[PDB]
């Protein structure tokens, strides 16, 4: 379908960005939209092949976009504001009568330092042996904690194999520090299994999360580690008891 | 221009009614459905001038005076769980198939919990953290979970976890915190909790 890169973006405020959108195949409408966190998706322009027939959602001359030869698109915004944060979206349909059919977005996350952005650190919390005496249930919770911006993928890998079956994620990073603007955020996960599958020590738990931070391009000049794109993991072997 | 309720409810298996108000519609105009998934980019649902337009999904309903319109979900199931968009587009003039977005209606769709087994646990400590979890799980769908009245505790909403190979569902949150009064048995204070709750001891 239409895809869209980057998928995850964090900029210093007053830096240019560049969005991309390859839409479908044939599809001669593109539609752009910035949708803030909570709220539905805004529009801000569309393009007919190339012609960009209504660019009325525009919020400012810092937003520019185009789609030179009637396919793929850039939508760039100058000089990005805190303000500017958002999903951007992309859609394209092959006409008027279609229905139109969506890229997965690219989230942005304007901060006044990148000396704001930090990876996540991780921790897995074993089963009660209460809830496996009761249930016959064992729930494992994983937590991450501390990272900015809130671009993170949450996966639960048992034996080196990916599961999704028994897993509860939260649908969204909580902020630790509600009243500070660059707060850090934290994230929680449930992954269950039965207590037979528990109780084996030969099965290996592990929670990762995925951390979508700086690139090679961005400067980093703090005594730190360089807050780069990464996963970090913890791990639980099962338990007899 | 449209407007939706806020929010709705529904438990797995029954069928929803999402309305829509909106100004009374030409016989020409058509309304559309989209919804959101959590984290997902929207989907195209249905779209049609009449009713009796409909799928696998779902049917669209367009009252007899063209001032609202409903779309029906046959049979909700978990997955139907996202914000649902009716829109009205224009047609005819200089119409190219723009789209605009209200805020929706946040569809959550609860699971049948056929036995409540409310409970309370902590769970092991971790050694990298200095954080202490605790479990509230397999509480009834009506049963709510509220914030704490701490800043230094973190509660989430409560979720669900499909264990889809032994077809079971539980309703759960988790809460956290590095504070030495903090204890299992007083996390979920804040939250109106079945009486029968199970503390382990």
């Amino acid at each position: 379908g239409v895809s869209q890169s980057p998928r995850y973006k964090v900029a210093k405020r007053g830096q240019d960005v560049a969005l991309r959108c390859d839409p479908i195949s044939g599809h001669v409408s593109l539609f752009w939209y910035q949708q803030a966190l909570g709220q539905g998706p805004e529009f801000l322009t569309y393009f007919q092949n190339e012609a960009q027939l209504d660019k009325s959602g525009l919020p400012s001359d810092r937003f520019f976009a185009e789609r030179p030869e009637g396919s793929v698109s850039t939508l760039k915004i100058q000089r990005t504001q805190q303000e500017d944060s958002a999903v951007y979206l992309c859609a394209s349909s092959l006409g008027q009568a279609y229905e139109q059919y969506f890229g997965p977005g690219t989230r942005l996350t304007v901060t006044e330092d990148l000396k704001n952005v930090f990876p996540p650190e991780v921790a897995v919390f074993e089963p009660s042996e209460a809830e496996i005496s009761h249930t016959q249930k064992a729930t494992l919770v994983c937590l991450a904690t501390g990272f900015y911006p809130d671009h993170v993928e949450l996966s639960w890998w048992v034996n080196g194999k990916e599961v999704h079956s028994g897993v509860s994620t939260d649908p969204q990073p909580l902020k630790e520090q509600p009243a500070l603007n660059d707060s850090r955020y934290c994230l929680s996960s449930r992954l269950r299994v039965s207590a037979t599958f528990w109780q084996n020590p030969r099965n290996h738990f592990r929670c990762q999360v995925q951390f979508y931070g700086l690139s090679e391009n961005d400067e980093w000049t703090q005594d730190r580690a360089k807050p780069v794109t990464q996963i970090v993991s913890a791990e639980a072997w099962g338990r007899a008891d | 221009k449209t407007t939706q309720p806020n929010s709705m409810e529904s438990n797995e298996e029954e069928p929803v009614h999402l309305p829509c108000n909106h100004s009374t519609i030409s016989g020409t105009d058509y309304i559309h459905w989209y919804r959101q998934l959590p984290s997902q980019g929207p989907e195209y649902v249905i779209h049609g001038l009449t009713s009796n337009v409909n799928n696998r999904m779902a049917s669209l309903a367009i009252a007899e005076d063209r001032k609202s319109s409903t779309l029906i979900l046959h049979r909700a199931t978990l997955r139907d769980a996202a914000v649902y968009y009716c829109i009205l587009p224009l047609a005819g003039g200089t119409s190219y198939g723009k789209l605009t977005f209200g805020q929706g209606t946040i569809l959550t769709v609860h699971p049948n919990i056929q036995n409540p087994d409310p409970a309370v646990y902590q769970l092991r400590d971790s050694k990298s953290s200095d954080k202490s979890v605790c479990l509230f799980t397999d509480f009834d769908s009506q049963t709510n979970v509220s914030q704490s009245k701490d800043s230094d505790v973190y509660i989430t909403d409560k979720t669900v976890l499909d264990m889809r190979s032994m077809d079971f569902k539980s309703n759960s949150a988790v809460a956290w915190s590095n504070k030495s009064d903090f204890a299992c048995a007083n996390a979920f204070n804040n939250s109106i909790i079945p009486e029968d709750t199970f503390f382990p001891s």
